[PDB]
RNA sequence: AACGAGACUCUGGCAUGCUAACUAGUUACGCGACCCCCGAGCGGUCGGCGUCCCCCAACUUCUUAGAGGGACAAGUGGCGU
């Protein structure tokens, strides 16, 4: 704790958002290292503020989904802490770096909007903001991990690690990666 | 006929379109060369200084 | 033969620095009052980045700390506040010795006698109160005494007898006799509102000034009005020098110092800014205290910063 | 101020045909002198005193005593 | 008071505020400022109390903003 | 926005300022005390809201005359400014230059004058 | 100018400030005891979490309910007649 403010026990320093633009709604800690993916957190009042929120916590929040799981942050924090450990065993590294990478890789660059189009409503290829890219990515990965975990013996921490790792280097094994490519493919036509 | 990928940085936030009001107008400094500057439509929440990844790099919209 | 340069600047307050007090016992100490509701005692190094560093914060007041004073020794502090009370603190440490209650409104001004055996206060209640160190209020120079607000009250250096001098919005300066507790003399002539007043070192003069900008010189002894000096802008606080014949006035635009004999304008201190455009500006100096050795001059400014100047030949 | 200012009463007056409802409402002006009432002015009030007295550029001078 | 997480946040705030309150009366100001700096910087509210508190539920929903259910016809 | 001062407030501000300018100030804290002296205001929140808007005015007035407010001091200042007059501008310099006909205007007006001729060309409508 | 809105009232957070409290607590004794040895000491003795003693102890910090002050988008910087 006093030397450097590590994560559960992981270093914030030396993790670099390998992707210009995204830089910065992915919030590691260009100084902000903490200890735990839990905070009082008031993000809601402002439109932007959410970006400030540590990406780790942001990921943890998205974890607690589905009516029953709402509000179970302690459970998510527990899952997140485990996932980072599994990821680390799987590739060394900073699992936090692994997390960041998956996020950078998953945000749909291009997308589609349902432009009115007269009749046979066609869809217009539009580029996607970086806030959306981050927001969307974290969903994709969480929905990915949650969906996989449900009928299988494997635990969310594990499924999360699997989704995160495959995404970190976009294996396309991942549900999320396949989804992102689908959303983008759609963006390109339409145009 | 074509492919490339373009980095562009937000210069000035124009206002909001889509009848639903969910697409934000943007003006982009062209990143690799500043001597370019164009109007693009956005899905997400966008604020000055952050970056778009343009596919089409001509086009340049308006309403819809 | 000689002018004043900006030696350094003291930090740390956030509100505006409303009052300052020096000590001769320890010329190294500085007490300062602020909006922030805290009083700060500072030890002056001269050193090398803040002219000094803050020793203590004196909590406790709920409301703007308007005026403050220290003992000669540097042992005790007397603060006045909007909160409607007065506090005697131990510099050394903290711990309020006593609370002076009784005023109906904001206590604008505080002062203490040389004996250290009187405390007087001015307030928005339009009354001036005399109190013991105990906290007992002996007198309320009542009396239609001010039609108005009371900006400041000061205790005259001595002798024949105790004299107090008040300044009020009513556009007048008042001399009071403590022994009898009856009004001594009405000085009339100001024609705006009197912000501050100060007695000279030896208690024969009076300088009072406010909004028009007319610093006023009066002969207290003769009971005659000397003359007027045009500052132009509004003056927040006045202070005679201990050794020199210099009166310093914190105006809206800056600190103007001038010399009575001979009569000239010694200086205008304006601290600067660099490359700024610059627009708006002035946290004008609201407070000023002369050093024990007339060498140093401390000023409290709206930027929440105390700016220090030292005289050099 | 409704609580302070106005008294109201409802009365049912039975008549051969049916019943009528009489509603009486009285607004009592001790905002003026009421009186001395729970507020006096109707919170929606604001009297200015301007000066009320004053004069004279009149040069210096001083009076003894 | 509060509950399990609620309590944790309160105790930690009390401890840091404590240490600073202590340096303010006994040690010197620069030290305490140094401490407020480190906390306030990285933070978590350590020296300042978070406002956020229950909003009252209003008839017609069992929550504050939650509104019951309607079918129309 | 959501805080748009209403007339009951805004009026009082114009009001006081008209009869109080040299008394009032730059600073919220003091006028607030002043409103107690110079006005009878029923709740503290109103009196605060008043002190506050009138200060926002004083801040503005003290940077440029404001659309509907007059005080004795501002009248005096405009009065003095509204004196100016130089070497003076016409001159117009030796000799007026005429457009003629305007030359024939004097010529057939029994009037001497300085002179110059440059008046020719017609002359389209629109 | 008035009416509704608003202002208005109510509730709840920021007040080591205010005045107070045995039908509310806290500190801290006096605290011994119960008293365990929990560690140290061979033990007397020291440091230690609680309960209980209650006192001609002290307090109002938590608690309380009354009065107090704070927000006026106050300062500053972009934008807009």
């Amino acid at each position: 704790t006093p030397d450097i403010k590590l994560f559960g026990k992981w270093s914030t320093d030396d993790v670099q958002i390998n992707d210009i633009s995204l830089q910065d709604y992915i919030a590691v800690k260009e100084k902000y290292a903490k200890y735990l993916p839990h905070s009082a957190g008031r993000y809601a009042a402002k439109r932007f503020r959410k970006a400030q929120c540590p990406i780790v916590e942001r990921l943890t929040n998205s974890m607690m989904m589905h009516g029953r799981n709402n509000g179970k942050k302690l459970m998510t924090v527990r899952i997140v802490k485990h996932a980072f450990e599994i990821i680390h065993l799987l590739t060394g590294e900073n699992p936090l770096q692994v997390l960041v990478n998956a996020i950078i890789n998953s945000g749909p660059r291009e997308d589609s909007t349902r432009i009115g189009r007269a009749g046979t409503v066609r869809r217009q290829a539009v580029d996607v903001s970086p806030l959306r890219r981050v927001n969307q990515a974290i969903w994709l990965l969480c929905t990915g991990a949650r969906e996989a975990a449900f009928r299988n013996i494997k635990t969310i921490a594990e499924c999360l690690a699997d989704e995160l790792i495959n995404a970190a280097k976009g294996s396309s094994n991942s549900y999320a990666i396949k989804k992102k490519d689908e959303l983008e493919r759609v963006a390109k036509s339409n145009r | 006929r074509v492919q490339p990928i373009k980095l562009a940085r937000v210069t000035k936030v124009l206002g909001r379109t889509g009848s639903q009001g969910q697409c934000t107008q943007v003006r982009v400094e062209f990143m690799d060369d500043t001597s370019r500057s164009i109007i693009r439509n956005v899905k997400g929440p966008v604020r000055e200084g952050d970056v778009l990844t343009l596919l089409e790099s001509e086009r340049e919209a308006r309403r819809l | 033969t000689e002018q004043m340069t900006l030696r350094g600047t003291l930090k740390g307050h956030n509100g505006w620095v409303t009052q300052i007090a020096t000590t001769p016992q320890f010329p190294d100490m500085i007490l300062s009052a602020s909006r922030d509701k805290t009083i700060i005692m500072w030890k002056l190094t001269r050193d090398e980045t803040n002219y000094g560093i803050p020793q203590r914060a004196l909590r406790g007041h709920s409301h703007f700390v308007s005026d403050v004073v220290i003992s000669s020794d540097g042992q005790f502090a007397l603060s006045g506040s909007w909160d409607g009370t007065l506090r005697l603190w131990d510099l050394t440490t903290g711990t309020t010795t006593r609370r002076f209650v009784g005023h109906t409104k904001d206590v604008l001004s505080v002062a203490f006698s040389s004996d250290n055996r009187q405390i007087v206060s001015g307030s928005r209640d339009k009354t001036i109160k005399l109190w013991n160190t105990l906290g007992v209020c002996k007198y309320t120079v009542q009396d239609e005494s001010h039609s108005e607000w009371v900006s400041c009250v000061r205790f005259s250096p001595n002798s024949s007898n105790p004299i107090i001098v008040s300044c009020g919005w009513d556009k007048l300066v008042k001399v009071w006799n403590l022994a009898n507790c009856k009004l001594k003399t009405n000085h009339i002539g100001h024609t705006g509102y009197l912000n501050t007043v100060t007695v000279s070192p030896d208690g024969s003069l009076c300088a009072s000034g406010g909004k028009d900008g007319q610093a006023m010189l009066w002969d207290l002894n003769e009971g005659k009005h000397l003359y007027t000096l045009d500052g132009g802008d509004i003056i927040n606080a006045l202070c005679f020098s201990p050794n020199r014949y210099w009166l310093c006035a914190a105006t809206g635009p800056s600190i103007k110092i001038w010399d009575l004999e001979g009569k000239i304008i010694v200086d205008e201190l304006k601290q600067e800014v660099i490359s700024t455009s610059s627009k708006a500006e002035p946290p004008q100096c609201t407070s000023l205290a002369w050093s024990a050795d007339g060498q140093t001059l401390f000023a409290g400014y709206t930027d929440n910063l105390v700016r220090v100047w030292q005289v050099t030949i | 101020p409704v609580n302070y200012y106005v008294d109201t009463a409802v009365r049912h007056v039975l008549l051969r045909q049916g019943v009528l409802g009489i509603k009486v409402k009285i607004m009592l002006p001790w905002d003026p002198s009421g009186k001395i009432g729970p507020k006096k002015p109707l919170p929606d009030h604001v009297s200015i005193v301007e000066p009320k007295d004053e004069i004279l550029p009149t040069t210096p001078i001083s009076e003894q005593k | 008071g509060g509950g399990h997480v609620a309590q944790i946040y309160a105790i930690r705030q009390s401890i840091s505020k404590a240490l600073v309150a202590y340096y303010q009366k006994y040690v010197d100001e620069a030290s305490k400022k140094e401490i407020k700096d480190i906390l306030i910087q990285y933070d978590r509210t350590l020296l300042v109390a978070d406002p956020r508190r229950c909003e009252s539920k209003k008839f017609g929903g069992p929550g504050a903003r939650a509104r019951y259910q309607k079918s129309y016809r | 926005m959501g805080r748009v001062r209403t007339k009951t407030v805004k009026k009082a501000a114009r009001v006081i300022i008209e009869k109080y300018y040299t008394r009032l100030g730059n600073d919220f804290h003091t006028n607030k005390r002043v409103c107690e002296e110079i006005a009878i205001i029923p709740s503290k929140k109103l009196r605060n809201k008043i002190a506050g808007y009138v200060t926002h005015l004083m801040k503005r007035i003290q940077r440029g005359p404001v659309r509907g407010i007059s005080i004795k001091l501002q009248e005096e200042e405009r009065e003095r400014r509204d004196n100016y007059v130089p070497e003076v501008s016409a001159l117009d310099q030796e000799i007026i230059e005429v457009d003629p006909d305007t030359k024939e205007m004097l010529k057939l007006l029994d009037f001497g004058s300085l002179s110059n001729l440059q008046v020719t060309q017609p002359t389209v409508g629109m």
